[PDB]
């Protein structure tokens, strides 16, 4: 109930201002701040202090508070985040990048 | 752990993503002088001759579809549905 | 270019961060660091084996790097150590070393609770390494003794002995950089009533962190490979190499520092100093005044803005850039040098709308489309027109900038001796001009939309405004009452297809 | 399941967990003079078996980190009598499907 | 001594391949990069075994590019020198210093210290050599080393080794 | 030992100035016309007052002084400014020191210029260290 | 010109994988480190010429990879460990999920 | 002229409708780098004079500056000047890359110490363009 | 007490033309907390302005 008051409450903030976003927008906001089972904030307290990646939660707000404990916790960054491979300069996992792609030599000998 | 191909449950259809990628690739492969799999109906540019090939299924690409968990489904260019 | 490496190209998987281990900083360091000057063999030119390259990184045109040689362009620098004299506290930690002084007895270096205690056990079980070292926390700083026997897993009457030591532990309160206890005492069964008060050396606390459990210490946050207890307060210090500290000489009267060379070359005559003092007739009070400038130039050094102390200044009267404060805000290293940073192959000019133009392109000056360059590999393809293009040159509207031959040496077509009889090979990459039809990302900030940077086709045109067809207006948010935007190029057929394609 | 008016002395609540396999509740009277569940924003709960939880996760390829989770003390959690572990499948009405299907796992 | 290891390489193959020949031109861009190669890790890898039966998998498609990558595994012949192996070999070069000795792919060298008291070097011969009071060490004679110890460098292993002890020395 | 140079490579000619280019950069020789590194040195752009220092006399470092409202110093700024006032006893800190702050009040008080007025007190600094026939008076080589 | 946050968001919502990589590396700050594959540090005194590898501490002259990162993030690394923390980084993987 | 863009009779801005005088001063000084460095005003000599300017330095007479009236243009060299230290290193100042016009005067002077300084002054005539702002 | 000794002209003198100039008002090459933007160079770009 804490979710669709959640959304009730967003969705006025938009539509009183004669505005219209779609559904799924303000959901998946709704949501995120809910599936930890409470009401997660979108500050430096809330979201930022998840079980996320290092560098991640670095590049929001609190920066060196937060790798000095990742330093004495020891943390390891799995890097899943699209933070963490733009600070390292990969290419992100994300659309384009969601896959791999591979040449079949079968497939290669049988086109000629 | 690599799903069997009798096993696979991703879309028979090709993402934006995915295509968008394989011309990318193509095109970059076809400009760094890599053997072409089609007749280039006089086609000059890298891009139009990756759509080309696209457009015959003759590119000898395969998509790795990688799952949350860290599985795969791989998926040939040429069993790839294109209705985009 | 930057120069072939026979080792093997692999992509960053993990990052595992950690604390320095003292014995890993000294094994590390490629120099000792022993002298605050700079340079200057007294009035010289040339670098002192003492700070900045002692044996260390290199810097001013000259390939002088141990050995490895590279010089600047290739060398990423490599670190010096400093031996303190008297262990000092990482202002960051601070808290968490006092936390786990809370936790411990400050005599054999054993958790205040265990197993015995059924809160304990539960809060141990906690499989988050915070939130068990939290809870574990909560409950031991309240605990004020050692015990030796607790009630056994059944019944209270009969007491089973746990570890030893008896101890009163001390109520650990901070006095900046400083961590002084109040032990409750005994005297009468009364006493405190007036309490022993007296300040916790490094020594002593790195001491009871020495004698952790390796299982104790893993069920507070801590890991016995890569981040011990022991590893929070500093011994011996990193000294980062130039890169991270640049200098720069002017004119022979003229020379600026980084200053964090400066905030260096305090803590090392405040710790040459200490040294002095301890080796010499100690005078116990003159020592630990000495230490605690030390624990201040040390501290000031990784952080600049701390709450309470002193601010270290710079001569003019402005504050030292710590460590903490190039790393801080927008415009950090974080916010403004990663997460966003400014690029080649940008353009930006006043923005005016087309009714001729369609919905698709954008005008671009002739001058823009002269600057901006898309490497292009010789193909037979493109071969010929590729050829002209590089005939035409760098000031014909469609014509080129550079050639780059397969050797990695670049061909500059506006000075090049060869730039008429220069003949192509297939491999080889021109940088043309922009041309019409090329995919180009366009961006009118802020860019709070993905519709705010959009691919449109190049229509290179005269006057000096980038021309927008007048539907696009409203996804941007522009109009022409003196509005900008940028202009961003891919290099590769795989960027272009993105852009075209998506 | 203890309903009682006012209070339940620290005394009493520590005999709570005494007697294990058995599990005790308390509910406060007050609470439950208005059925929270009957509310129009309170979707139905559905509790899941061990074979019902161990499909779920098998079916998502999930471990129980990555699954939503209810709060153990949440009202839905205690009428359900939920146990750390346990899963719900919420079934919601829709604006975009109709009916969708989330769960949760206790906290 | 010399063996038989169980080894793979990932190959990493351009589009314009990817006809009939594929496995072929695997196959053989296999044995230009692994036979001859030494490593630390292995040593000299020397000749790859079983031709007829190496293993290519499935070549995965490397996304952005169209090239394909294949895990090529194999089974080859390896030479990996250690400390405290005895080896026999021919001398190679000879100087005041000592005398290089050919053991197979490497070169193991023994120091005027490292050899008897009696046996001392000759510079007045042709070509140079070690004169012991019975015995006569040159460019063509066959020597039993002790291996003191190895260097791993770059695209070989040298190595220190001594003739000073029991049942060691010329052959 | 260090060399360092940007010879063409191509056809050296052992040397000639490439060119520090406009935008581009990497100084492209008039001669083999190709490249060498990225340049990436922009010297124009030192640091201003918005760090930057013009020592004369050994090397300047600072210590303390904090006046920053956020926390008062108080209690704090004493224990700190006579910790530093404690330190400036170690090893002979006074003598330049002591000199150049009293040149700046003798040449002050006349008013004299500070481009050359300071100028004159690098040749002190050089003339209070060598030992020739001095017969200092601190007076007379202020002179 | 600067590819800003936002910027660098509009990326990620086109699904922009590569053009975003280029911005960010080829574009601008992109950088080759050798790195050691025990301790995952900029250790490696890569004397890529005469093809000698070593990390000595770690006695390495074997284990040895090449990386391409922002300057930026190999300036980053640099300072993280000035401050003495270890941001060791690794080629593979241990954890799975 | 749509979203706030206007038209301009091209004839009327020929016939002066809107044209504007454009001057921008250089300045530059002869500074002293104690006992011995001195900054030199002076036409450098690319054999003797390091990182040289691509720009030409031949509208240099020989006192380091350009007569005033000589038309300039981008990268070209207003004043010349080196920083000797040892032969000398070039500390010249170029005209603005993205400006031209032709220099309206050139004064010599000493200042409150007396350090040589010299200021430039470079006119140009603006014609309304199209990003022009009205 | 010689008198040019005692008075020393440069403390007034330059610690108004450091306010002036700079715009920081308060004593002086060492100013925070000092107000800056109380001296500022004269807009000339139209006589109204
Ligand atoms: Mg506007
Ligand atoms: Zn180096
Ligand atoms: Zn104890
Ligand atoms: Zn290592």
């Amino acid at each position: 109930a804490g979710r669709a008051a959640l959304y009730k409450e967003v969705y006025n903030v938009i539509a009183s201002d004669g505005s219209y976003v779609n559904y799924r927008h303000m959901a998946l906001l709704v949501d995120v701040m809910t599936t930890q089972g409470g009401l997660t904030s979108v500050t430096r307290h809330g979201f930022n202090r998840s079980n996320t990646g290092a560098l991640m939660r670095c590049s929001f707000e609190e920066t060196v508070e937060i790798l000095f404990e990742a330093g004495a916790s020891a943390e390891l960054d799995d890097c899943r985040g699209v933070s963490e491979n733009v600070i390292l300069g990969q290419m992100a996992p994300i659309g384009t990048g969601a896959f791999d792609v591979m040449i079949d030599e079968e497939s290669l000998v049988k086109y000629m | 752990k690599a799903i069997p191909k009798d096993q696979r449950a991703t879309t028979p259809y090709m993402t934006k993503y995915e295509r968008a990628r394989i011309l990318g690739t193509r095109a970059l492969q076809i400009s760094m002088n890599a053997p072409v799999f089609v007749d280039l109906e006089g086609e000059t540019d890298p891009l139009r001759i990756a759509m080309k090939e696209l457009a015959e299924k003759k590119i000898p690409l395969v998509i790795r579809r990688y799952l949350p968990d860290g599985s795969f489904e791989d998926w040939s260019v040429e069993e790839l549905i294109v209705d985009l | 270019g930057q120069q072939y490496s026979s080792a093997p190209l692999r992509t960053v998987k993990e990052v595992q961060f950690g604390l320095f281990s003292p014995e890993e900083v000294r094994a590390i360091s490629v120099a000792k660091i022993r002298f605050p000057e700079t340079m200057d063999e007294t009035q010289t030119r040339a670098k002192i084996g003492g700070l900045n390259d002692p044996r260390l990184g290199s810097i001013d045109r000259n390939l002088k790097c141990q050995t490895c040689q590279e010089g600047m362009n290739e060398c990423p620098g490599h670190f010096g150590h400093i031996d303190l004299a008297k262990p000092v506290f990482h202002v960051g930690f601070i808290a968490k070393i006092k936390k786990v002084c809370e936790c411990v007895c400050m005599h054999c270096g054993k958790l205040l609770l265990d197993e015995h205690n059924e809160l304990m056990r539960q809060a141990l079980a906690i499989k988050d390494s915070k939130k068990r070292f939290a809870a574990i926390w909560t409950l031991c700083k309240t605990k004020m003794v050692c015990e030796t026997d607790v009630p056994s897993e059944d019944d209270p009457t009969q007491l089973v002995s746990r570890g030893g030591c008896g101890n009163t532990q001390p109520t650990i309160r901070k006095d900046g950089l400083k961590l002084v206890g109040s032990w409750k005492k005994d005297r009468a069964t009364g006493d405190a009533d007036e309490p022993e008060l007296r300040v916790l050396s490094t020594e002593e606390i790195l001491n009871i962190f020495k004698h952790i459990s390796v299982k104790d210490f893993t069920s507070l946050g801590f890991n016995e490979v890569f981040s011990r207890p022991e590893w929070m307060i500093l011994t011996c210090l990193p000294v980062p190499p130039p890169p991270v500290r640049p200098s720069i000489s002017f004119n022979e009267s003229q020379r600026g520092e980084d200053d964090l060379t400066f905030k260096l070359a305090d803590i090392l005559k405040a710790n040459i100093s200490l040294e002095t003092l301890e080796h010499n007739g100690a005078p116990h009070h003159a020592i630990e005044e000495a230490e605690s400038l030390l624990q201040f130039h040390v501290a000031t050094y990784m952080d600049n803005d701390i709450a309470g102390q002193p601010q270290a200044l710079q001569k003019s009267g402005r504050p030292v850039k710590s460590i903490r404060a190039r790393l801080k805000g927008k415009e950090g290293r974080i916010r403004g040098n990663l997460m966003g940073k400014r690029v080649d192959f940008s353009a930006r000019t006043v923005i005016s709308g087309d009714p001729n133009l369609e919905l698709d392109q954008v005008g671009v000056p002739k001058s823009i489309a002269k600057t901006l360059t898309y490497p292009e590999v010789v193909t037979p393809y493109n071969i010929d027109r590729l050829t002209q293009l590089v005939r035409n040159g760098p000031n014909e509207h469609p014509g080129a900038k550079y050639v780059i031959r397969d050797s990695g040496d670049r061909i500059d077509l506006r000075y090049s001796k060869r730039a008429g009889d220069i003949q192509l090979q297939y491999g080889w990459k021109v940088e043309r001009h922009i041309m019409d039809n090329d995919p180009v990302l366009f961006n009118r900030q802020p860019s709070l939309h993905k519709m705010s940077m959009m691919a449109h086709r190049v229509k290179v045109i005269p006057y000096s405004t980038f021309r927008l067809n007048l539907s696009v207006t409203s996804p941007y948010n522009a109009d022409f009452d003196g509005d900008e935007m940028n202009l961003h190029v891919p290099q590769s057929e795989e960027t272009r297809a993105e852009l075209s394609q998506l | 399941i203890f309903v009682y008016q006012n209070n339940i002395t620290p005394s009493a609540m520590k005999l709570v967990p005494s007697i294990p396999p058995a599990t005790i509740e308390t509910f406060n009277e007050a609470a439950l003079v208005v059925n929270i569940t009957h509310h129009e924003l309170v979707p139905k709960h559905i509790r899941l078996s061990s074979d019902e939880k161990r499909e779920l996760l098998k079916r998502y390829r999930l471990k129980e980190s990555q699954l939503p989770r209810i709060q153990r003390a949440d009202p839905v959690a205690l009428y359900l009598g939920l146990k750390r572990g346990e899963v719900v499948k919420i079934i919601r009405k829709s604006e975009t499907s109709g009916r969708y299907a989330s769960y949760r796992i206790c906290m | 001594m010399f063996f038989i290891k169980d080894l793979s390489l990932n190959i990493t193959l351009h589009p314009s391949f990817f006809g009939p020949r594929m496995k072929q031109y695997l196959k053989t861009k296999l044995l230009e990069e692994v036979e001859g190669s030494c490593t630390g890790k292995f040593g000299y890898i020397l000749c790859v075994l079983d031709y007829d039966n190496i293993d290519i998998q499935r070549g995965r498609i490397l996304p952005t590019d169209g090239s394909a990558e294949f895990n090529v595994k194999y089974r080859a012949v390896v030479f990996k020198p250690f400390k405290g192996e005895v080896v026999d070999g021919t001398v190679v070069s000879c100087s005041q210093h000592g005398f290089e000795v050919q053991v197979g792919p490497m070169k193991v060298f023994v120091t005027k210290h490292l050899m008897p008291q009696d046996l001392t070097f000759n510079a007045g011969s042709n070509p140079p050599s070690y004169q012991s009071s019975e015995d006569v060490i040159t460019i063509k004679s066959r020597i039993r080393v002790k291996i003191e110890g190895c260097i791993s460098q770059v695209s070989s292993i040298h190595a220190i080794g001594s003739i000073k002890e029991d049942y060691l020395g010329a052959i | 030992n260090l060399n360092i140079v940007l010879t063409c490579p191509e056809c050296k000619v052992y040397p000639p100035k490439i060119v520090e280019r406009f935008s581009e950069g990497d100084v492209v020789c008039a001669l083999c016309g190709l490249v060498l590194s990225d340049k990436l040195v922009d010297t124009r752009s030192e640091w201003r007052t918005f760090e930057a220092s013009n020592p004369l006399l050994d090397g300047n470092n600072l210590s303390t002084r904090i006046g920053k409202g956020e926390t008062t110093d108080m209690r704090f700024t004493k224990e700190l400014n006579k910790a530093q006032g404690k330190n400036v006893m170690d090893k002979k800190d006074n003598e330049v020191q002591a000199a150049f702050a009293k040149i700046t009040m003798l040449c002050d008080a006349a008013e004299l210029p500070k481009i050359v007025k300071d100028c004159a007190k690098e040749a002190y600094k050089l003339c209070h260290d060598e030992k020739t026939l001095k017969g200092k008076s601190m007076e007379s080589i202020m002179a | 010109l600067r590819f800003g946050e936002m910027e660098r968001d509009c990326m990620i919502a086109h699904g922009a994988a590569s053009f975003l990589k280029e911005r960010l590396m080829e574009a601008s700050d992109a950088f080759r480190v050798h790195i050691c594959g025990i301790c995952g540090l900029m250790t490696v005194i890569a004397k890529l010429n005469h093809n000698q590898f070593e990390c000595k501490g770690c006695d390495n002259k074997i284990d040895i990879y090449q990386i391409h990162i922002p300057y930026a993030a190999k300036l980053l690394f640099q300072e993280l460990m000035a401050m003495n923390i270890t941001p060791r980084l690794y080629t593979d993987r241990s954890r799975d999920f | 002229n749509q979203e706030d863009s206007m038209i301009m009779n091209q004839s009327s801005i020929d016939r002066g409708l809107f044209r504007s005088l454009f001057f921008r001063s250089y300045m530059d000084q002869e500074k002293k780098y104690g006992m011995s460095i001195t900054e030199t005003f002076e036409k450098p000599q690319r054999t003797n004079t390091l990182r040289m300017k691509h720009g030409t330095y031949d509208k240099l007479d020989d006192d380091g500056l350009i007569a005033p009236g000589v038309r300039v243009s981008g990268e070209d060299v207003i004043i010349g000047k080196t920083t000797p230290i040892s032969s000398k290193r070039d500390a010249s100042t170029p005209l603005r890359s993205t400006e031209n016009g032709i220099v309206d005067q050139v004064l010599v002077t000493t200042n409150q110490d007396g350090l040589k300084f010299v200021k430039v002054r470079v006119r140009t005539t603006k014609i309304p363009q199209i990003g022009d702002k009205f | 007490f010689n008198m040019k000794l005692a008075i020393n002209a440069k403390t007034i003198t330059s610690g108004l033309k450091y306010a002036l100039a700079t715009g920081n008002w308060g004593e002086q090459k060492k100013a925070m907390s000092s107000r800056a933007g109380v001296s500022q160079v004269l807009n000339r770009y139209t006589y109204s302005s």
